[PDB]
C-alpha cells in the first residue's frame, strides 16, 4: 500500500529488494551490510537509507543494545533529509524514529521529531495525537491539552483525543469536565481507547461525583482484561500473585520485620513527633490530588528502593532499624514514610499503581475515635503500636473525623511471592 | 510526578531502552 519508491528507487528496485529478502529471512547482520552497501552506492536513495535503519533497528532488538538504535535513530533522520523522499517513507520513518526515542527515554528527542511530523503533515490529525502523546509522556499537560483541543476542533469526535482530553482534564481535577470524554472516547471504540489507564480514571471522577455507574465501568474494564478484578484496579502487576485486600503478619512471612516494628514502636514514634514538632517541613502535603477535603502530609524515608539521605537525619534510629529489612528498603514499587491526617480529612476511594506491593500501617497516635480505613468491602482501624497490612492495590478510602492528629508509620513490602529475580529486574515505581 | 498513592500519571515508570 505504501509507495516507498521515489524515481531513482524505482529503478534500484532489483537491489533493494534483494536487500530487504536478507532482513526478512533473519539474516539481519548480512542484511545491515548489503544496504550499507547500497547507501555507499546509492547514497541519495531514500529506500536504502530505511533499509539500513531497519536493519539497525531489528539488529538492536537482536543484541537489546541502546547504542545499537541509537545509531538507527540517526539514520531514520537521515532518511527524512534526503532530497525526494516519497511521503509515505518520510512519514514512516520520522514516526519509527519518535517510537524508538521513546522507547530509549529521549523524550525531548521524541517531541522535536513529533513537532517536526506536524508541521510536514498539517492535515494528519494522527500525528497531533502521537504529539499530544509526546507532551504527556514529559509532564506538559498544558500543552499537551492544547494540542487535543486543536484535534477535537477539527474533528470532535475523535475518541483517542476524547480520552486523552478527559485524562488531561481529570488530572487537572475537572472532574465533572473529563467524564463526557473519557466515556465519549471509551465508547468510540477508535484504536488506542481500549486502555485500562481510560478505565480506571472514568470510574474515579464518577466516584467522586456520586456517579453509580462508575462500578459498571470497572466491570467492564475487568471483562476487557485490564483490572484482575473490580476491587483490584491497579495496572503494573505480576500475574499470579495472590490477591487479597487484608494479609496477616503470618501470611506475608515478614514476621521479624512486624515484630521489630511493634517492639520498636515507640522510637518511630517519639522520631515522628520530634519531626512533627522541630521540622515541621520534612513533612510535605499530598500531591496526587487524593483528598476530598482535609490536611494529610508525609515524610518520606525511601521511595523507589533509595535512602533520602536528608529525611533520615530527621529520623535517623527509625532509619537504622528499617535498614536491617531489605524486604521494604529495597522495593522499589513502594514507599517508606510517616504519615500525618488532620481532622476533616476524607481521602477518596482510590487504588495503588501495582500489586507488587502489600502495605503496612504502624500506628503511632491514633485518636480513640474517628480514623478508619476501608479496604475492599470491610473497614478497620488502626491501634497504637500495632501493624494493619493491606494489599493497597485493592480499592481503599480513610476518613478522619477525630478532634486531634493522627500519625502512622507506612512500610511497603514486595509482595512475598515475587521471586528474588522478579526484585531485582522490576521497573521501579 | 511519581505514581505514589495513586495512578495519576500518565505513565508511572520511566524509560530507558533495553
Ligand atoms: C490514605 C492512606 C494513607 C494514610 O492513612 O495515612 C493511604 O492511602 C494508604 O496508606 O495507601
Ligand atoms: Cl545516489
Ligand atoms: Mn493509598
Amino acid at each position: 500500500k505504501p509507495k516507498l519508491l521515489n524515481k531513482f528507487d524505482k529503478t534500484i528496485k532489483a537491489e533493494l529488494d534483494a536487500a530487504e529478502k536478507l532482513r526478512k529471512r533473519g539474516k539481519i547482520e548480512e542484511a545491515v551490510n548489503a544496504f550499507k552497501e547500497l547507501v555507499r552506492k546509492y547514497p541519495q536513495s531514500p529506500r536504502a537509507r530505511y533499509g539500513k535503519a531497519q536493519c539497525e533497528d531489528d539488529l538492536a532488538e537482536k543484541r537489546r543494545s541502546n547504542e545499537v538504535l541509537r545509531g538507527a535513530i540517526e539514520t531514520y533522520q537521515e532518511v527524512a533529509s534526503l532530497p525526494d523522499v516519497p511521503a509515505d517513507l518520510l512519514k514512516l520513518s520520522l514516526k519509527r524514529r519518535s517510537d524508538r526515542q521513546q522507547f530509549l527515554g529521549h523524550m525531548r528527542g521524541s517531541l522535536l521529531t513529533l513537532q517536526r511530523l506536524v508541521q510536514l503533515f498539517p492535515n494528519d490529525t494522527s500525528l497531533k495525537n502521537d504529539l499530544g502523546v509526546g507532551y504527556l509522556l514529559i509532564g506538559d499537560n498544558d500543552n499537551a491539552k492544547k494540542v487535543y483541543e486543536e484535534v477535537l476542533s477539527v474533528t470532535p469526535n475523535d475518541g483517542f483525543a476524547k480520552v486523552h482530553y478527559g485524562f488531561i482534564l481529570k488530572a487537572q481535577n475537572k472532574i465533572a469536565e473529563s467524564i463526557p470524554y473519557l466515556k465519549e472516547g471509551i465508547e468510540s471504540g477508535d484504536p488506542g481507547t481500549d486502555d485500562g489507564r481510560f478505565y480506571f480514571h472514568l470510574g474515579d471522577a464518577m466516584q467522586r461525583v456520586g456517579n453509580k455507574e462508575a462500578y459498571k465501568w470497572y466491570e467492564l474494564g475487568h471483562k476487557r482484561g485490564h483490572f484482575a478484578s473490580v476491587w483490584q484496579r491497579s495496572l503494573y502487576n505480576v500475574n499470579g500473585l495472590k490477591a487479597q485486600p487484608w494479609w496477616t503478619p503470618k501470611e506475608t512471612g515478614y514476621t521479624e520485620l512486624v515484630k521489630s516494628l511493634e517492639r520498636n514502636w515507640k522510637l518511630i514514634r517519639d522520631e515522628g513527633l520530634a519531626v512533627m514538632d522541630k521540622a515541621k517541613g520534612l513533612f510535605l502535603p499530598e500531591d496526587e490530588n487524593l483528598r476530598e477535603k482535609g490536611d494529610w502530609s508525609q515524610f518520606t524515608l525511601w521511595q523507589q528502593g533509595r535512602r533520602n539521605e536528608n529525611a533520615c537525619k530527621g529520623a535517623p534510629k527509625t532509619c537504622t532499624l528499617l535498614e536491617k529489612f531489605p524486604e521494604t528498603t529495597g522495593c522499589r514499587r513502594g514507599q517508606i514514610k510517616y504519615s500525618i491526617m488532620h481532622p476533616g480529612t476524607h481521602v477518596w476511594p482510590h487504588t495503588g499503581p501495582t500489586n507488587c506491593r502489600l502495605q503496612m500501617h504502624l500506628g503511632l497516635v491514633i485518636p480513640k475515635e474517628g480514623c478508619k480505613i476501608r479496604c475492599a468491602n470491610e473497614t478497620k482501624t488502626w491501634e497504637e503500636g500495632k501493624v494493619l497490612i493491606f494489599d493497597d492495590s485493592f480499592e481503599h478510602e480513610v476518613w478522619q473525623d477525630a478532634s486531634s492528629f493522627r500519625l502512622i508509620f507506612i512500610v511497603d513490602v514486595w509482595h512475598p511471592e515475587l521471586t528474588p529475580q522478579q526484585r531485582r529486574s522490576l521497573p521501579a515505581i | 510526578g511519581k505514581c505514589k498513592d495513586g495512578l495519576g500519571e500518565y505513565t508511572c515508570t520511566s524509560l530507558e531502552g533495553f
